RNA sequence: UUGACCUCGGAUCAGGUAGGAAUACCCGCUGAACUUAAGCAUAUCAAUAAGCGGAGGAAAAGAAACCAACAGGGAUUGCCCUAGUAACGGCGAGUGAAGCGGCAACAGCUCAAAUUUGAAAUCUGGCUUCGGCCCGAGUUGUAAUUUGUAGAGGAAGCUUU
RNA sequence: AAGCUCCUUCGACGAGUCGAGUAGUUUGGGAAUGCUGCUCAAAAUGGGAGGUAAAUUUCUUCUAAAGCUAAAUACCGGCCA
RNA sequence: AGAAGACCCUGUUGAGCUUGACUCUAGUUUGACAUUGUGAAAA
């Protein structure tokens, strides 16, 4: 049927508390290494280029 | 208004506004065009049996029983007393 | 069919309920349209504002009399009083409801500023630009720095009243004098022996003391 | 999720968890409330006590807006404060001011004496009261303003 | 005026003069024929009120229906069902003879519409009714926008879909609390009360 | 004898219109039983399926003989909530709304009931189309004013196309 | 020809309808929510409603028995994506 | 071998038929009101 429940409601504020968690993951060094990245020639992970 | 919420005259106070009421509560008055048609087509018509019935019953000076009467063929209290009293003013127009 | 120490069901699902089950899959899609729809009224209305202005009403039962929202529109003798006719104001963007009743002065007198805020800040323009009339907004007032929606100007803005007044120690009101709680509990018992003192005024005794002399 | 379910631990097991005697059928024993006096007494009798008969009077038209009075105990009283106000009363700050709450604007109709107030008097406008509360108020120096 | 004193006088259907007249014209309508043409309208005041004006494309015709309640057309009596519905004779029809007139007036002239209808004498086995009829393809008709409304396709047949008022009334589109089941409409409330919606997020 | 009027007819008279299809959604009428109640008859399934009539791109409803009892809201429709609640029910199984509140949308109007009465000022049809003319309808009332929010008659002032 | 302020004068407002009884059906609507059949059958500050039947006295809110009107809503049957 | 015994029993499974089983019903009979009006005679 298409009565069954397709979509999720997730809490906001554990959306939130994950989003953070992702950007601070987003931040080190052997966490971008284990996901697959090719950082070994980046200077510092969070790669901030001027505007 | 008392200002407290329970009592006779509770309520909020607040500053009443007096104004005249709307235009369509003025039904129900008797203008005097309407007065004048009826009593022309009153004399025309006549009367309806039970009203007949009742008259004879009030002349007779059986109020009681003319009141019933007049309650079983109009259906209500309020009706009949009005009826009642409408046909007893008949009654004394035509008796000078 | 009951087995445990359960809560006893109240499903009603005893009526062939499969054929009438509605799923909102379009609730992304309606949203697009209706802004899409809202855009266009927008457009064609420019520069005239997309709604119309309407008065501040109180809730009309003890639960929610507490609150102020918007009403669906100005009475006539509130338009009377702030001098636009009554068939006027449709066009300049009022509301009118003639079915509405002004039975205190407060909101009445709150509901006529409001239209004179609004028409102070109306521009009217003329029926042709070639000859303005003596209602027309001349051509110098006209700046061009319009608002979109009345509404977000003209909402609601102190719904209910607040309640974090301080007042000095001097002005501290008096108290009730035989008890706030005493006052609820005599004004209960009066409401309900209202009747029976009547009847005893009144009463046959008392008509038998007025037919005694 | 269905891969943790017993369907799929049952795969291979001929009763699928049912058992092979008194197997499981369509309505062994009725089809909801079924019995509810005859051979669903000893469910209802004892988890349900109450559940047969009629209790009271009737209310035709029973408005629930007529029944809205949501209470405020005075142990929450100093809670309306704001954070910045509420500062200076409680911590001894004697002053000449006094606070005025007005209830009716936080969503509370009748204000009734559960906890304690410290001493500092306090205005408080309801529209009903009890009478510990109410005395309660009177022993801290606050007065009560009866509001419509 | 002289429509305001026969109106007036139309109330006194107990009179002499009201009850003579009533009766010498249901003996004539009981020999003319069931549904047939009538020139003029018999209540000028009636039609009036109820939109008829007299130029062309307004149209009056006189319909009879036979008085009393439904009959089940079952076979002998014989209902197959539970004993609750083992009624045949006391039963009675939803709408009104007044309608039943007018949808019979309605498909013998199906090229007009109907506007409007009203009761104008009853015996023992007959009432009598007067229906007002508009020609929508009248130049006349099509040129008063007071009526050219009826033009519209909505309008085809409003008396079989109980557009009419006798039809609004046994529909009861009434605004109080005691039309709460048949405000909107008895079939769509009732569907909507029954419908689970269910959204995206539960 | 002739000419009217009323009613009822004829015509392959001049010009038109209806039917049938479709019916997912919509407006009505009619109308079950299987099933649940561990039996069954009220109930339930269900004011549903089948049957019949009628429209549209939507339909229907719709500008209160409303809701309320308040410091009062103010046409209709739809969503969330009210609420599995008030209530109904072999008071069993079961069924079951509405006011208020938040929002989407927003829009108001036309008649009857008045004497144009110092002027039927109104309209179909034919011809002419060049302005108009000629039959007919209509005074048992077609135009203009008025619809209760009012309005009409006043007499001053301002203002509108 | 249209409005606006003013107060005196008026101020037509829908009948086999409203309402009542009874029968059937329907409803959550329970001394009866709606509809329909039959019998009776109104009035002018009258009438209806104010969720317990009735009598008495007040109060509140609307103005039935004529009509039109777009949007928000339903629907994948038709056409196209 | 052919056929989920057709005899028997169980099922809160049916159907055909019967009757002074329980509950109804078409039809019919009787009464009331309407259709339904106009006179005369007594009591
Ligand atoms: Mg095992
Ligand atoms: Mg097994
Ligand atoms: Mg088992
Ligand atoms: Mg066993
Ligand atoms: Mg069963
Ligand atoms: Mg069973
Ligand atoms: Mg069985
Ligand atoms: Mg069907
Ligand atoms: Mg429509
Ligand atoms: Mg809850
Ligand atoms: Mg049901
Ligand atoms: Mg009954
Ligand atoms: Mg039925
Ligand atoms: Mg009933
Ligand atoms: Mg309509
Ligand atoms: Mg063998
Ligand atoms: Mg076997
Ligand atoms: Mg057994
Ligand atoms: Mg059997
Ligand atoms: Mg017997």
């Amino acid at each position: 049927k298409i009565w069954r429940k397709w979509h999720v409601k997730v809490n906001q504020g554990q959306k939130r508390f994950a989003t953070a968690s992702a950007l601070a993951a987003s931040a080190a060094a052997p966490l971008l290494m284990a996901r697959g990245h090719q950082v070994s020639t980046v200077p510092e992970v969070p790669l901030v280029v001027d505007s | 208004k008392t200002g407290l919420a329970v009592g006779l005259k509770k309520g909020h106070k607040t500053t009443a506004r007096v104004s005249k009421p709307r235009v369509s509560r003025t039904k129900g008055h008797l203008s005097k065009r309407t007065a004048f048609v009826r009593s022309i087509v009153q004399e025309v018509a006549g009367l309806a049996p039970y009203e007949r019935r009742v008259i004879e019953l009030l002349r007779n000076s059986k109020d009681k029983r003319a009141r019933k009467l007049a309650k079983k063929r109009l259906g209500t209290f309020g009706r009949a007393k009005a009826k009642v009293e409408d046909l007893q003013r008949v009654i004394a127009e035509a008796r000078r | 069919a009951i087995k445990h120490n359960q809560q006893i069901p109240n499903n009603h699902f005893r009526k062939d309920w499969q054929r009438r089950v509605r799923c909102h899959f379009d609730q992304a899609g309606k949203k697009a349209s209706r802004r899409v729809a809202r855009q266009a009224k927008a457009a064609a209305l420019a520069p005239r504002p997309v709604d119309k202005l309407r008065p501040i009403v109180r809730c009309p039962t003890i639960k929610y009399n507490r609150r102020t929202r918007l009403g669906r529109g100005f009475s006539l003798a509130e338009l009377k009083a702030a001098g636009i006719p009554k068939l006027v104001a449709p066009t300049i963007g009022i509301s009118v409801d003639p079915r509405r009743a002004n039975l205190s002065e407060e909101s009445l007198a709150a509901n006529v500023e409001r239209l004179k805020a609004y028409q102070a800040r109306l521009v009217v323009f003329p029926r042709k630009s070639n000859k303005p009339k003596k209602a027309d907004t001349p051509k110098d007032q006209q700046t061009g720095e319009f608002v979109k929606s009345v509404e977000a100007v003209f909402g609601v803005e102190r719904p209910i009243a607040s309640g974090f007044k301080e007042i000095p120690k001097s002005e501290l009101p008096s108290n009730i004098e035989g008890g706030a709680f005493r006052a609820l509990r005599k004004a209960r018992s009066d409401a309900k022996l209202i009747g029976v003192r009547e009847k005893r005024a009144k009463d046959k005794a008392a008509a038998e003391a007025e037919k005694s002399k | 999720p269905t891969r943790f379910s017993k369907t799929r631990k049952h795969r291979g097991h001929v009763s699928a968890g049912k058992g092979r005697v008194g197997k499981h059928r369509k309505h062994p024993g009725g089809r909801g409330m079924a019995g509810g006096q005859h051979h669903h007494r000893t469910n209802l009798d004892k988890y349900h006590p109450g559940y047969f008969g009629k209790v009271g009077m009737r209310h035709f038209h029973l408005l629930r807006n007529h029944q809205w009075a949501p209470i405020l105990n005075i142990e929450k009283l100093w809670t309306l404060v704001p954070a910045e106000a509420r500062e200076k009363y409680v911590s001894g700050a004697a002053t000449e001011t006094a606070p005025v709450i007005d209830l009716l604007s936080h969503g509370y109709a009748k204000l009734l004496g559960k906890g304690r107030l410290p001493q500092v008097p306090i205005v408080v406008r309801a529209r009903y009261v009890s009478a510990e509360a109410e005395r309660k108020i009177k022993e801290a120096g606050g007065v009560i303003e009866l509001v419509a | 005026g002289a429509l305001k004193y026969l109106e007036e006088l139309q109330k006194k259907k107990q009179s002499d003069v009201v009850r003579f007249l009533l009766r010498v014209r249901c003996w004539e309508l009981r020999q003319l024929n069931v549904i047939h043409r009538a020139s003029r309208p018999s209540r000028p005041d009636k039609a009036r009120r109820l939109g008829y004006k007299a130029k062309q494309g307004y149209v009056i015709y006189r319909a009879r229906v036979r008085r009393g309640g439904r009959k089940k057309p079952v076979p002998k009596g014989a209902t197959y069902g539970k004993p609750t519905n083992q009624g045949v004779n006391q039963l009675k029809y939803q709408r009104s003879l007044k309608s039943t007139a007018e949808e019979r007036v309605g498909r013998r002239c199906a090229n007009l519409r109907v506007l409007n209808s009203y009761w104008i004498n009853q015996d023992s086995t007959y009432k009598y009714f007067e229906v007002i009829l508009v020609d929508p393809q009248h130049k006349a008709i099509r040129r008063d926008p007071r009526i050219n409304w009826i033009v519209n396709p909505v309008h085809k047949h409003r008396e079989s879909r109980g557009l009419t008022s006798t039809g609004k009334r046994s529909r009861g589109l009434n605004k109080g609390h005691r039309y709460n089941k048949t405000r909107a409409g008895r079939r769509k409330t009732w569907k909507r009360h029954n419908t689970l919606s269910l959204w995206r997020y539960r």
